[PDB]
């Protein structure tokens, strides 16, 4: 399963 | 032996054309077993392979919501990476996003990785250790500070050291027929002639899985790399792989030439000769 | 930077004529994913025909397998045409079942 975006503002470049 | 789970993000940037495509697949070792994709008529993940199909409702929609919330940040992330090399909105871009986990026999963790590039190039990528990160360029230090500023690394290692490796497991279990199951090369050697004094021998390997192959011509028990023709290893579409490699032979002399194969379903590696 | 697709034209399974089999234009190492594979009957464009889905290797480049139900015999050409951005032409590679 891909892991989910719990953080979850910051998860991007 | 050891087996590897990877997901292959695609995000390209269309101006005009609509907002960025996104698409996912993801892969244990050489076997697709789901997809992605924001264009479908009612984007969801999708089964790919039959040991996967028994995840209840919950798992798809879980992860479907998992990759519609990706695709917009890759979106924006995407118009980031437009600022941080000064590219106008005109130009299409892509970025591309490959992590997972490798396990041992045993199931524990071997490796993490997690990954990125922008427009084919490597971007940013998570250290061996999933605490710091490795930037190409200075574009890329700008994520990576953000990243540090946000501890995003110790996220990523959770889910590598943690759901990665389970789900792993749990795949590997469920499929474990065709994912625990090597299948050896079948091999033969054919015989081509060029001219009067000169002739190809292509050796062929076929129906094997997975895809790592090792597959050799030696003369006189000498490696012949810079004269051999050695085609890309490629897909049949039952699931196996395909290769071959060919030398040019003096006429008379194919005898001293001979073909090895390695492969991950044959005990002991092969050595063929013409007929 | 850009790179252009390797292709190969090969059949499924030992090509035999007068046998049902698979047709495959395996295009791989290109950057960006955009492309445009055809598969070649006597130089005409087969129909239906289906492709994997994208996916990229570890050096990042892309690569897909477009595929189609042949039944090859003596007579009939096949081949696959493919278009790129970093091609000026279309490039066609012919189906030789010795390779």
């Amino acid at each position: 399963a891909p892991r989910g975006p719990h953080g979850g503002a910051a998860s991007g470049l | 032996g050891s087996h590897s789970m990877r997901y292959f993000y695609t995000s390209v940037s269309r101006p005009g054309r609509g907002e960025p495509r996104f698409i996912s697949v993801g892969y244990v070792d050489d076997t697709q077993f789901v997809r992605f994709d924001s264009d479908a008529a009612s984007p969801r993940e999708e089964p790919r392979a039959p040991w996967i199909e028994q995840e209840g409702p919950e798992y798809w929609d879980r992860n479907t919501q998992i990759y519609k919330a990706q695709a917009q940040t890759d979106r924006e992330s995407l118009r980031n990476l437009r600022g941080y090399y000064n590219q106008s909105e005109a130009g299409s871009h892509t970025l591309q996003s490959m992590y997972g986990c490798d396990v041992g026999p045993d199931g524990r963790l071997l490796r993490g990785h997690d990954q990125y590039a922008y427009d084919g190039k490597d971007y940013i990528a998570l250290n061996e250790d999933l605490r710091s990160w490795t930037a190409a360029d200075t574009a890329a230090q700008i994520t990576q500070r953000k990243w540090e500023a946000a501890r995003e690394a110790e996220q990523r290692r959770a889910y590598l050291e943690g759901e990665c490796v389970e789900w792993l497991r749990r795949y590997l279990e469920n499929g474990k027929d065709k994912l625990e199951r090597a299948d050896p090369p079948k091999t033969h050697v054919t015989h081509h002639p060029i001219s009067d004094h000169e002739a190809t021998l292509r050796c062929w390997a076929l129906g094997f899985y997975p895809a790592e192959i090792t597959l050799t011509w030696q003369r006189d028990g000498e490696d012949q790399t810079q004269d051999t023709e050695l085609v890309e290893t490629r897909p049949a579409g039952d699931r196996t792989f395909q290769k071959w490699a060919a030398v040019v032979v003096p006429s008379g002399e194919e005898q001293r030439y001979t073909c090895h194969v390695q492969h991950e379903g044959l005990p002991k590696p092969l050595t063929l000769r013409w007929e | 930077i850009q790179r252009t697709p390797k292709i190969q034209v090969y059949s499924r399974h030992p090509a035999e004529n007068g046998k049902s089999n698979f047709l495959n234009c395996y295009v791989s190492g290109f950057h960006p994913s955009d492309i445009e594979v055809d598969l070649l009957k006597n130089g005409e464009r087969i129909e239906k025909v289906e492709h994997s889905d994208l996916s990229f290797s570890k050096d990042w480049s892309f690569y897909l397998l477009y595929y189609t139900e042949f039944t090859p015999t003596e007579k009939d050409e096949y081949a696959c045409r493919v278009n790129h951005v970093t091609l000026s032409q279309p490039k066609i590679v012919k189906w030789d079942r010795d390779m």
